[PDB]
Formats: structure tokens, C-alpha cells, sequence
């Protein structure tokens, strides 16, 4: 069914487009705090692999999102105000060729061995469109998906396991497309034809930097004292 | 006095400004809009999109010479500064005496039966004569337009 | 007859405004504008290694010291222009009028 | 020997204490 | 638009106040005397312009202004008079009436 | 490093970059931000000098 809450240290993310050179950067953003409980949802989750209902999860400024799938059994992310038709929706679907990324008053159609038919076969009043090579093509595929002033913001990582689901090292998400959605996304529902959600929250991190552009580890200011004056004094040595 | 004195401060000027901007990659459609083998009819306007694209405005001045090419909202020079959001460009055939009634603030027939713009208006209005490609010796009769209405 | 209806909305994008470039002149003192970014420098070639991603870089302050180029993806580095004080070396008006 | 003739005690506490403005260049030098 | 700082077709190119500026401006609303149905002699505006006015400068001179790619004279619908005075007619609302 | 970092911060102003303040904004409202720039920088100045 659902799985209990894990504890991850993931999440971290470039929070700009500014290339930095072994320095420690304290900023200010909405990041996966360290050790927040993450919800592990074990295909479907609470729900079948055969069954057609849906946590259709609400998203609290932006969300983590983790699966490792090697049948790709999830296909896409549907983000909206409502959910229901009636306004527009943000539709994500990769199709193994491209990933399309819409923006119209979708009609849910009671999408998803490995059965598929037709999702959001229906829709009208479309006002956006965006096509790109597919975001996913034994991955983690970690992604972030961040709404801030109309604009629609996912990063992405794709790094191989097998023996475990996650990694014991540190990687931080690149950008990955950043579009003018304008759409509220209060709410979203995952699309499957077994995943992880955590959400994001204001907080400082202390991020530290490579002779390359590249974050390389991270410390949590809220975690812990040892952390908290490790970030008040902007170093990863006390 | 004899002395070492600080007096002011040398800087060294630039001599050039460079501005560089992305590939430009893009043309809003506004030429196939323009260049089409068929228009609309009055009575029923066909409105294209154009939205999330860069707009080079010297498609519209290159196309054709002009009947009337008249913007209300921006001037005509100073429509290259941006299309916020996205434009609507409504594509039709009417006559030389209508024509003129298509603007904010007019009235007639055409422009109450058919299809009316707000007063307060922000966008262009091009028209140009098509007598070469519509006229027929024979008749156009294709095109329609709404003289009574409730 | 083309009516260009122009709609104003909140959403982000208008973005139909045109963008002028001009030529890349490097190794002197020039204004600049990069997508945005503006200031005054000298722009040479950099050795700095930026990710696909990444489009300026920084100092352990925020002083910008490296741009993108939009349409090359060259890295270039910015100078600040030359500047300094200047002091007066005189003898004293009741000596010389010469001075360094 | 040294390219300054300082004392092996001073070279040390040169050595242990650690024209391009390469800092702070904004108006401050 | 009368106002020190302002932008706008008044404030650009027919009449500017200096950013820095000391005096009163009064606006007078008499539509019995500058509003007849014919239209009325007291309107002028600038339409195009080559740049901004500047502060209390008086431009009162006329040629045609192209906004296209080649040149023309007179062509009202191609190309454009300084010249776009406007009349009023007492059917008009408070955002078009005359104010002296 | 503090004197420099502190030519980033507001102290109130939309932008810490006076271009941004001058392209964005008209010229009253500006004087406005560059005086709430002034004030601030003019403040750094002086608690470096002190
Ligand atoms: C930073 O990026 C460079 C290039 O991707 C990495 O590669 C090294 O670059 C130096 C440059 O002087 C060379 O001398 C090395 O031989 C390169 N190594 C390899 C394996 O090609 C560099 O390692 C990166 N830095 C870090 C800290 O990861
Ligand atoms: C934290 O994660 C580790 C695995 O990395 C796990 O062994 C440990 O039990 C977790 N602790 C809690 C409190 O969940
Ligand atoms: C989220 O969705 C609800 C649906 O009723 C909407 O009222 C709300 O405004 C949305 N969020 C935002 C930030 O608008
Ligand atoms: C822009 O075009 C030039 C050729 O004119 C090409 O060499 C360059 O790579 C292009 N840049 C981009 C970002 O498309
Ligand atoms: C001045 O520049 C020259 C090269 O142009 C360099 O050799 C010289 O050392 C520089 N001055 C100083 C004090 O280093």
C-alpha cells in the first residue's frame, strides 16, 4: 500500500543560472529540508496495479518527486487549479520520442499486465504548447517541480542504481525547462501506464561549489546546531 | 604646500557599447496571416494566435502597399518593444466603404452587424486592396457579409 | 483587412519585443548588455568552465566576473575597466610650478 | 642565499602569515 | 500628463515639464466655450516623432514622418503628417472634453 | 568583503542596480530608489570608515 515516511537528504537544486568557483553559497530557497518525511508510494501505492484511483496529491509550493521505473511505467505529470475540465490544466506526458508539455482544459478520462489506452484524448481551449526530447530518455530520475510568479519549473537528475533505489551519494538537479505556464497548480495527480513525493519549504542552504560550476555537498541550516553554526559561519569545517 | 596630494581619481572610458542578445530564432506568423490564398468572410472574422514567438514588425510594412495601416494602441513605431501576452490577428475580405468603419470610435452597418472593436483598443488595423486576387469577371459571390441584425 | 488585437493579461509571457545585437568586440574597454545584464569592462576570452546551464558567473562576492555569450556560448571574463587615485608630487608653489 | 635577506626565523614568519586588483575592485583599493 | 516626469504623447513630444520643477498647473473645464459639433479649431497633437521633447521646448515645425521602410509624402494611411489634431463634439465624455 | 557584499543589498529600493532602477522606473520615482541606494551605500561608507 503506502509506505511509511523515508528520510532523504535530496532535493538540492541550482536556485539560479549563476556559475560559481570553490565558494560556499548561503541562499535562500525552497528546498526538500534534510530528513523530511517523504511519502513512498509498491506500485500505485495504497492502490492497485490494476486500479484506476489516485492520491491526486495536493502540492504546497512545489514539490520533490523520485521513481525509479525501468518499465517506465509512469508516463507524465498533470498539474492544475482544479483538476476537473472546467480551467486549464498543465498536461506532461513522455511518449518515448518526445515529451509534450500542454496547457488546456483537459477531460479526464479514467487513464491507468501493463494495460494502456488513450489519456487526455479530450481537451479544448488549449493555450500553450512545448515539445521537446523526452525528460527520461535502473535511473533514479529525481525531479523538482517549482511554480513562482506563472512560471513552471522543473530540474531534473538521471543517475543509475540497482542494488538499491537510492543512492548513498550527493547530486544536485540541473534545470531542466522552465516555462511561462501560468497556470495556479494548487493541486496534482501522477500519471502511470512506484514513486516518491516530498515537498519543498523555505529554507537556507549552505551549498558548496566546485572549481566547476557543479554543487557538490550541502548543509541544511535548520537541521541541526552542529549545521546551524556550520551555516552562520559559512564553512564545512568547525 | 610641498607635498604628495590626492586629487581625484582616473578611470578609463568606453569606447564602444556591445549588445548581444540569443540568435533571434524566431518570426511570429504574422506573414502567413497576411499572404493567404483565401480571406475570411466579413460576417465571420478568422482569428489566429500568435503568442510565445518573436515578432519582427517589418514583415507587415514589406507585404504590401497599404489602404489604411493604422495602430491605435502603439504607435507604429513603437511596436517592436514588446507583444505582451499573445495577439489576435483577424483575417477578412471587405469593401473599400467599410474599411473605414473598422477603428475604435466608428460606427455602421459593418461594423455593428458583423464584428465591432472595443473604443478603448490596443492593437492595428492593416487593410490593403486585394482587386487582383478577389475580383472576378465573372462575380465573386463567395464572400458575405450581415446587413440585419436584431 | 488584418486586425492586430492585442491582449493584456498577467501571464508571464509577452515576449514579442524584438532584440538587436551587435558585434562581439573583445580585450577592450566596452558597455555591455547580455540578455539583460548590463555594466561596464573588458570582455576576453575565458577558461572558465560553465555548465550547459549555467549563463554568468560570480565572485566569493556578487560582482559578476564572467557572461554567456547568447549566440556564440563562449565564456568570457569581464575586467573591470582601469581605475585608480592620482596623487600630485609638487615641489611647492613657492618653488616650482612643475609637478609629477 | 635567500632572493631576500631575511633571517630563517623571518622568512618562516613570512612564510606562515599568508599589479591586478584582483579583490574588492569596486571603487576600493 | 502635465505633470513633472511624465510619458505620453503630450509629455514626449507637444509639451514636457522638468523633472525639477516649481509653479502650479491649473486645468480649466469649460466645455460651453472649446466644444461645438463641428469641431474645434484649439486641438493639435504630434503623431510621430524623430525623438522626445525635451523641458519647455516648442517644436513647431512640420514634415512627413515615415514609420515604413521608404519614403513618401502625404500618404495619410501609409505614412503620417505631424499633424493628428482631433476634434470634440459635446457627446463626448469627461476624458476627451477640452481642458484649458 | 562586507563593504563590497553590501552594494547587492536593497535597503528598500526595488533593485540594487542602479541601470535597473533607471530603465525600469521614471525619473521622479527613480530619484526616489537612488536615494534609498544612497543612503544605504553612503551608511556602508561610514560605518567603514568609523
Ligand atoms: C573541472 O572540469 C574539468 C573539465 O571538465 C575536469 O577535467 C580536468 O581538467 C584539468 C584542467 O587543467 C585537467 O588538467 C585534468 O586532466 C582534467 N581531468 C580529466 C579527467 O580530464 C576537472 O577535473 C573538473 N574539476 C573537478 C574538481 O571536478
Ligand atoms: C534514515 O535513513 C537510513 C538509511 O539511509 C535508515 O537506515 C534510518 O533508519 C533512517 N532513519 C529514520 C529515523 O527513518
Ligand atoms: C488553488 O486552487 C484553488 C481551487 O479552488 C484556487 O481557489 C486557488 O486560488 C489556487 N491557488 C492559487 C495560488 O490561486
Ligand atoms: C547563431 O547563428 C550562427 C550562424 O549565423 C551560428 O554559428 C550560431 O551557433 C547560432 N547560435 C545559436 C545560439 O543558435
Ligand atoms: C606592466 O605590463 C607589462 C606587460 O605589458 C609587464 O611585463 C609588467 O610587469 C607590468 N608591470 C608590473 C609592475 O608588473
Amino acid at each position: 500500500t503506502t509506505q511509511s515516511y523515508t528520510n532523504f537528504t535530496r532535493g538540492v537544486y541550482y536556485p539560479d543560472k549563476v556559475f560559481r568557483s570553490s565558494v560556499l553559497h548561503l541562499t535562500q530557497d525552497l528546498f526538500l529540508p534534510f530528513f523530511s518525511n517523504v511519502t513512498w508510494f509498491a506500485i500505485s501505492g495504497t492502490n492497485g496495479t490494476k486500479r484506476f484511483d489516485n492520491p491526486v496529491l495536493p502540492f504546497n509550493d512545489g514539490v520533490y518527486f523520485a521513481s525509479t521505473e525501468k518499465s517506465n511505467i509512469i508516463r507524465g505529470w498533470i498539474f492544475g487549479t482544479t483538476l476537473d475540465s472546467k480551467t486549464q490544466s498543465l498536461l506532461i506526458v513522455n511518449n518515448a520520442t518526445n515529451v509534450f508539455i500542454k496547457v488546456c482544459e483537459f477531460q479526464f478520462c479514467n487513464d491507468p499486465m501493463e494495460s494502456e489506452s488513450g489519456v487526455y484524448s479530450s481537451a479544448n481551449n488549449c493555450t500553450f504548447e512545448y515539445v521537446s526530447q523526452p525528460f527520461l530518455m535502473k535511473n533514479l530520475r529525481e525531479f523538482v517541480f517549482k511554480n513562482i510568479d506563472g512560471y513552471f519549473k522543473i530540474y531534473s537528475k538521471h543517475t543509475p542504481i540497482i542494488g538499491r533505489d537510492f543512492p548513498q551519494g550527493f547530486s544536485a538537479l540541473e534545470p531542466l525547462v522552465d516555462l511561462p505556464i501560468g497556470i495556479n497548480i494548487t493541486r496534482f495527480q501522477t500519471l502511470l501506464a512506484d514513486y516518491y513525493v516530498g515537498y519543498l519549504q523555505p529554507r537556507t542552504f549552505l551549498l558548496k561549489y566546485n572549481e566547476n560550476g557543479t554543487i557538490t555537498d550541502a548543509v541544511d541550516c535548520a537541521l541541526d546546531p552542529l549545521s546551524e553554526t556550520k551555516c552562520t559561519l559559512k564553512s564545512f569545517t568547525v | 604646500e610641498k607635498g604628495i596630494y590626492q586629487t581625484s581619481n582616473f578611470r578609463v572610458q568606453p569606447t564602444e557599447s556591445i549588445v548581444r542578445f540569443p540568435n533571434v530564432t524566431n518570426l511570429c506568423p504574422f506573414h502567413e496571416v497576411f499572404n493567404a490564398t483565401r480571406f475570411a468572410s466579413v460576417y465571420a472574422w478568422n482569428r489566429t494566435r500568435i503568442s510565445n514567438c518573436v515578432a519582427d514588425y517589418s514583415v507587415l510594412y514589406n507585404f504590401a502597399p497599404f489602404f489604411a495601416f493604422k495602430c491605435y494602441g502603439v504607435s507604429p513605431t513603437k511596436l517592436n518593444d514588446l507583444c505582451f501576452t499573445n495577439v489576435y490577428a483577424d483575417s477578412f475580405v471587405i469593401k473599400g466603404n467599410e474599411v473605414s468603419q473598422i477603428a475604435p470610435g466608428q460606427t455602421g452597418n459593418i461594423a455593428d452587424y458583423n464584428y465591432k472593436l472595443p473604443d478603448d483598443f490596443t492593437g492595428c488595423v492593416i487593410a490593403w486592396n486585394s482587386n487582383k486576387l478577389d475580383s472576378k469577371h465573372s462575380g465573386n459571390y463567395d464572400y458575405w457579409y450581415r446587413s440585419l441584425r436584431k | 483587412v488584418v486586425v492586430l488585437s492585442f491582449e493584456l493579461l498577467h501571464a508571464p509571457a509577452t515576449v514579442c519585443g524584438p532584440k538587436k545585437s551587435t558585434n562581439l568586440v573583445k580585450n577592450k574597454c566596452v558597455n555591455f548588455n547580455f540578455n539583460g545584464l548590463t555594466g561596464t569592462g573588458v570582455l576576453t576570452k575565458s577558461n572558465k568552465k560553465f555548465l550547459p546551464f549555467q549563463q554568468f558567473g560570480r565572485d566569493i562576492v556578487d560582482t559578476t566576473d564572467a557572461v554567456r555569450d547568447p549566440q556564440t556560448l563562449e565564456i568570457l571574463d569581464i575586467t573591470p575597466c582601469s581605475f585608480g587615485g592620482v596623487s600630485v608630487i609638487t615641489p611647492g608653489t613657492n618653488t616650482s610650478n612643475q609637478v609629477a | 642565499s635567500k632572493p631576500s635577506k631575511r633571517s630563517p626565523i623571518e622568512d618562516l614568519l613570512f612564510n606562515k602569515v599568508t599589479l591586478i586588483c584582483a579583490q574588492k575592485f569596486n571603487g576600493l583599493t | 500628463q502635465i505633470a513633472p516626469g511624465q510619458t505620453g504623447n503630450i509629455a514626449d513630444y507637444n509639451y514636457k515639464l522638468p523633472d525639477d520643477f516649481t509653479g502650479c498647473v491649473i486645468a480649466w473645464n469649460s466645455n460651453k466655450l472649446d466644444s461645438k459639433h463641428s469641431g474645434n479649431y484649439d486641438y493639435w497633437y504630434r503623431s510621430l516623432r524623430k525623438s522626445k521633447l525635451k523641458p519647455f521646448e516648442r517644436d513647431i515645425s512640420t514634415e512627413i514622418y515615415q514609420a515604413g521602410n521608404k519614403p513618401c509624402k502625404g500618404k495619410g494611411p501609409n505614412c503620417y503628417f505631424p499633424l493628428e489634431s482631433y476634434g470634440f463634439r459635446p457627446t463626448y465624455g469627461v476624458g476627451h472634453q477640452p481642458y484649458r | 568583503n562586507t563593504l563590497v557584499k553590501q552594494l547587492s543589498s536593497k535597503f528598500g529600493a526595488i533593485s540594487s542596480v542602479l541601470n535597473d532602477i533607471l530603465s525600469r522606473l521614471d525619473p521622479p520615482e527613480a530619484e526616489v530608489q537612488i536615494d534609498r541606494l544612497i543612503t544605504g551605500r553612503l551608511q556602508s561608507l561610514q560605518t567603514y570608515v568609523t
